[PDB]
RNA sequence: CAACUAGCCCCGAAAAUGGAUGGCGCUGAAGCGCGCGACCCACACCCGGCCAUCUGGGCGAGUGCCAUGCCCCGAUGAGUA
RNA sequence: AACUUUAAAUAGGUAGGAUGGCGCGGCUGCUUCGGUGAGCCGUGCCAUGGAAUCGGGUGCUCCAAGUGGGCCAUUUUUGGUAAGCAGAACUGGCGAUGCGGGAUGAACCGGAAGCCGGGUUACGGUGCCCAACUGCGCGCUAACCUAGAACCCACAAAGGGU
RNA sequence: AAAUUGCCGGGAGGGAAGCGGAUGGGGGCCGGCGAUGCGCCCCGGCCGUAUGCGGAACGGCUCUUGCUGGUCCGCCGCUCGGCUCGGGGCGUGGACUGUUGUCGGCCGCGCCGGCGGCCAAAGCCCGGGGGCUCCGCGCCCCCGGCAGCCGUCGUCGGCACGGCCGGUACCCGCGCGCCGAAAGGCGUGCCCCUCGGGGCACUGCGCUGCAACGCCCUGCGGGCUCCCCAUCCGACCCGUCUUGAAACACGGACCAAGGAGUCUGACAUGCGUGCGAGUCGACGGGUUCUGAAACCUGGGAUGCGCAAGGAAGCUGACGAGCG
């Protein structure tokens, strides 16, 4: 991860300085991105249309602070801006994500959910995939490889705490000063305030 | 709180030892069946819990004829569980012989049935000798057929237009 | 976990290894103001010119 | 954090020198723990229940551990002390020792100020910056088997005979108590007069007028 | 474990009294809960402050229904023979002398009671039988 | 100097029981527009305790018997007709 | 609107496989001038494998209650000068909704509500009422012919001002 | 009995506003609060086992029959010993309820520190050039060496406190040799560091609440009702009608007692029970302890085959596949 901005650190000189002075950019190089996103649910339920509603039943989000992780699509970025309002998302980093799997950790269905807990995520818990257990868990979801949408396959719901510090406001998108949509800097600020 | 949350609490409920069991023997029959079922592998144990706890007016008499008719030398005399009861209205003498074990037999098929041969067991000793429950069909018995499916009333339920 | 705690255990006598690291380098550059030097010189002019 | 780190990154690295003690021996109680001890033949009902044994020994220890420490936030021995709690509280003191039971010796000179030898909680007590020398003063004498208050058993007298009511429930004065405090206080008098002025300090007590700030004020 | 759920239960109190709207002003209007059936009733809308309904939820612990505050479990006892299926449980349940029970019967079950060691309540009510304040 | 742009204020703007930014009052506002922090705050959200309901278990081999019992789960619970 | 070559968006339908494909070889009164073909039968081969996602499970059957006067808001919209109006289209509410907010309000806003302790917020606030900064920052306003002051909402305009 | 009325008492008050209640506190009124706990020893008191005897209910079982295992009481013999009530004598300290210390969990709380990102650079000293200003100071801009410290992003690290809940009643936690008031430490091998130290390996059982104060009786915590003060949704109290009822809709002065989905015949479903190719006693007859109960008959009714308007129908038996 350091070293992809290392990289292009190395090979670029052009964008920094003199271009604070100007508008445009010239050439060079370009990093990409490649980024799953984890989707927490702003806005309830109340006076929302149905095709809507049901999207947010579909990707699991059955109350208001519920979280699912969402992967690497054309497809499920368009879904979700029929939804944009009425929830955030982006990616949270690698970090974030194994320091919040613990403490609202539970188990998944074919069973109940018996949760994280020190005997029960060494003991239970399948994985055909990889390794079931918490940390090795969060490691194959986020770098998004073979058979990791089902090291995505979760617990269900993530209940996520409601926010320290409060929303940005819930009647606006992301530009506006609002909360709601998309922004990857933002929204793991958001999720280490979900403790 | 949800919809979807509410969705979950809406669930099923079929789920009954009956309402009213008043045969005691019934009632212990499957509180033997409840014990052994955990305490063993077998799948087919658990259908006959089932079979037994919610409605009698479900369990199906079953007649010699068709039991007799896939037991044709493509089950060797295996154990043929029946659910309901055994009736009597037919003769060919059978096949030459059969254990049939069942919840009830009539007092006729008591008769009949080990004097064509075998043995009348008793759903006891199937529990008893089979918690495995292996070598064994539940034979059959139905109540869908011609008469009684939405076949109701005075004048039935109709090749369908209007009915 | 156990996986956890076994990075855990290197970055916990690595956190001294940051400080040193950062240290070390600053004083490394200037030694000398031959080849050493113009390398690191090479980068940093051509970074600031745009 | 910082301390527990040895324990949470080895797990059990000091229960393990001790089984490895006992193990160097030789072979010991490995066999011996099958055998070891009592059992079968009950008493009442089940015996579902409960303690004695085992379950004793990490409790006494780990309230051992808040009396220096968690509690101090550091204070020698012959700190000068504001009681902020307690019945002689106000009172500035001069700290003897910490005891077993985690309660502080403590004691002002009897004659220049009330103040007994007594127990007092260390939970109360602001650390000031001041620091009397306790180089040369006998307080081993006074012990944590030293301050048992007398119950209301029967008579104080040796037991098993019949009393009268002239029990003191929540109090007691040992004779013997106020035979000893004279001695200590003599020691301590020395240290006090020793910087001018602050004999008088100690009994005169020290509160917050309006305007104060006890945020602010923070010795 | 009796133990703290015992104080949980005795010092939470959900003694919230679930009294019959109007109540106060229509005298003859009983006391005795009866759930609001229209639909007008602000009681029946779940408004606060005009007297929360009664729901399982508001129910005490499991282990700490039917207990006297002893912890005892409480039996009212019409004669000799009762007591000695109380005997079997002697901490855990209580004896109280029935109403239907005259002075004369009374004195016979505290006796008993005494050797079974389940004084409480059964003496009492004895007592004040007898002539007591 | 002239023509404009658009802010607030003024005019246009007159009704009857006396009167209503809800009130008091407020002029480097407590006004009006806007920014930045901190903070306040629903039966909502979280954590824990606990109730029933539902779900999944579990424990009868008899000789304490509720085995429609007991015990462990986790989620859920407004509610008229 | 009762015109349209042209022509969106949001809506709407279908498909994305084992309820499938392929090989083998059977029958017919069909269909082929022709076993040519079509359909349907027996037998063999090919799994995670047919985008994404989810299914605190789903599928199915019998039987019965109530309802059969609805009402409202945002949006779309027809009649009407209009209407808290009459009538549609979509959706959410009320009805079946308190609690919190809008001083106050059945429908607006926030959120659906077991029972509690502790934490934390929403809506909306922080001069006092009334819990909470007479907090910081940068402007504007001087109103004797109505100063101004929170969606819905309690109205308000053309036009004028050196 | 309710209603009402009278007396009197209590609360409250004659400076103050009423939905009559909830919520909080105080008064007023009253019931409750291990019989007072444990270990040990001495005296006093009572009894006696084992084994022999004598009479028996028992067991596993076998079960004709057999062998192994009984306990108990009567109460004698032969050897010993124990228990209980009270008193004496010593040690530990148990009685509702309220309070305080603590360990763990959860959550908040303020504060301090590090590194990297953002070529890093504001920055200062040194050096060089340019522009602007063209009145010059000065202003700006850029580039190379430099203490330096910065706003924002990410992450880790450390402290200081508290609330609440619970005391962890089976693998949460932990002890079992030694010293040390104490906390705490004390093996050894391995490897990294090779300094200070670190990480890493190596036995089985038993088991889940610790410190303190008051008093239990003197005396008193408390519970409950009214009242006053505080606080609050207070859409008028409920029901009904209605889209909407507080309604300037309708009924209801108050209270007691009556007072409205019942019962049946014939039906559908569901559920239970019996029996089952049958099934259904009871019109009836037998009989009787007498409106019964018991017994029993042929049946008749319904079903076990149908389909037509009807006559009728080779006359409904050859017997089925697939997913």
């Amino acid at each position: 991860a350091e070293q992809y901005a290392g990289e292009y650190e190395a090979q670029d000189k052009e964008l920094v300085q003199l271009k604070r002075e100007a508008r445009m950019k010239g050439g060079f190089y370009v990093s990409p991105e490649a980024k799953p996103l984890f989707v927490v649910r702003i806005r309830g339920i109340n006076a929302m249309h149905p095709k809507t509603k049901k999207i947010l039943q579909l990707l699991r989000l059955r109350q208001i602070f519920n979280g699912v992780f969402l992967k690497v699509n054309k497809a499920t970025i368009n879904m979700l801006r029929r939804v944009e309002p009425y929830v955030t998302y982006g990616y949270p980093n690698l970090k974030s994500v194994r320091e919040l799997i613990y403490k609202r950790g539970y188990g998944k269905l074919n069973k109940q959910r018996i949760p994280l807990a020190n005997n029960k995520v060494i003991e239970e818990g399948l994985g055909k995939h990889n390794i079931i257990c918490i940390e090795d868990l969060v490691h194959e979801i986020l770098t998004v490889g073979p058979h990791f949408k089902e090291a995505n396959n979760f617990l269900w719901p993530f209940k996520l705490k409601a926010p320290l510090g409060g929303l940005k406001k819930k009647r606006n998108h992301y530009v506006e000063g609002g909360d709601a949509g998309n922004r990857e800097n933002y929204i793991n600020q958001l999720v280490r305030r979900m403790n | 709180m949800g919809i979807d949350l509410v969705a979950g609490g809406r669930n099923k409920r079929t789920k009954r030892v009956a309402p009213k069991s008043d045969d005691v023997y019934l009632k212990l029959l499957v509180k033997l069946y409840r014990f052994l079922v955990r305490r063993t592998k077998s799948k087919f144990n658990a259908v006959i819990l089932k079979r037994l706890f919610m409605s009698k007016t479900n369990r199906p008499p079953l007649s010699m004829r068709r039991l007799s008719n896939f037991m044709k030398g493509k089950e060797e005399k295996n154990i043929a569980v029946v659910v309901g009861t055994i009736t009597d209205d037919m003769r060919i003498q059978e096949v030459p012989a059969m254990k049939v074990t069942a919840l009830r037999f009539t007092e006729t098929a008591r008769a009949r049935i080990i004097n064509a041969g075998g043995e009348c067991l008793t759903f006891d000793q199937l529990a008893l000798r089979a918690p495995t429950g292996e070598n064994t069909i539940l034979l059959r018995g139905p109540k869908n057929a011609r008469e009684a499916v939405r076949h109701f009333g005075k004048a039935p339920g109709v090749p369908h237009s209007h009915t | 976990k156990e996986k956890l705690d076994s990075k855990r255990t290197k970055l916990s006598p690595e956190e001294a290894a940051k400080v040193k690291a950062a240290g070390k380098a600053w004083y490394k550059t200037m030694i000398s103001d031959s080849d050493y030097a113009e390398f690191d010189n090479f980068s940093k002019w051509l970074g600031v010119t745009q | 954090m910082a301390p527990t780190s040895k324990m949470a990154l080895g797990i059990k690295r000091a229960s393990r020198s001790h089984t490895y003690h006992r193990r160097g021996l030789w072979a010991i109680k490995a066999k011996h723990g099958g055998a070891l001890p009592k059992a079968e033949k009950p008493a009442a009902i089940a015996e579902p229940k409960f303690y004695p044994a085992d379950d004793v020994k990490p409790r006494t220890v780990s309230t051992r551990k808040p009396h220096p420490t968690k509690l101090r936030s550091t204070i020698t021995p012959g700190t000068v002390l504001i009681l902020l709690a307690g019945r002689y509280m106000g009172k500035r003191v001069v700290f003897l020792k910490q005891l077993q039971s985690g309660l502080l010796l403590i004691t002002g000179p009897f004659k220049i100020n009330g103040v007994p030898i007594r127990r007092v909680n260390q939970a109360y007590v602001i650390a000031t910056s001041t620091k009397v020398d306790i180089s040369k003063v006998n307080v081993q004498k006074f012990d944590d088997k030293y301050f048992a208050r007398e119950k209301k058993t029967r008579a104080k007298k040796t037991e098993g005979e019949l009393f009268e009511s002239d029990k003191e429930a929540t109090k007691n004065l040992p004779d013997f108590k106020k035979d000893d405090q004279k001695v200590i206080d003599a020691e301590l008098i020395k240290a006090i007069d020793a910087v001018p002025d602050l004999k008088n300090y100690l009994g005169a007590r020290f509160s917050l007028r309006d305007g104060d700030k006890p945020h602010e004020m923070t010795f | 474990m009796a133990v703290p759920l015992l104080t949980k239960k005795i010092v939470k109190k959900r003694v919230k009294q679930f009294k019959r709207p109007h109540s106060d002003r229509y005298i003859g209007l009983k006391t005795s809960w009866r759930r609001p059936k229209g639909i007008d009733s602000r009681v029946r809308r779940k408004f606060k402050g005009c007297t929360l309904m009664p729901n399982i939820g508001y129910g005490s612990d499991k282990k700490t229904r039917h207990y006297l505050p002893n912890k005892f479990k409480k039996f009212v006892v019409h004669n000799v023979s009762e007591l000695e299926l109380l005997m079997m449980h002697n901490r855990t349940y209580c004896a109280e002398i029935a109403h239907n029970v005259s002075t004369r019967k009374r004195k016979e079950i505290v006796e008993r009671a005494a050797q079974l060691d389940i004084v409480v309540t059964n003496k009492l009510a004895r007592l004040r039988s007898q002539e007591d304040e």
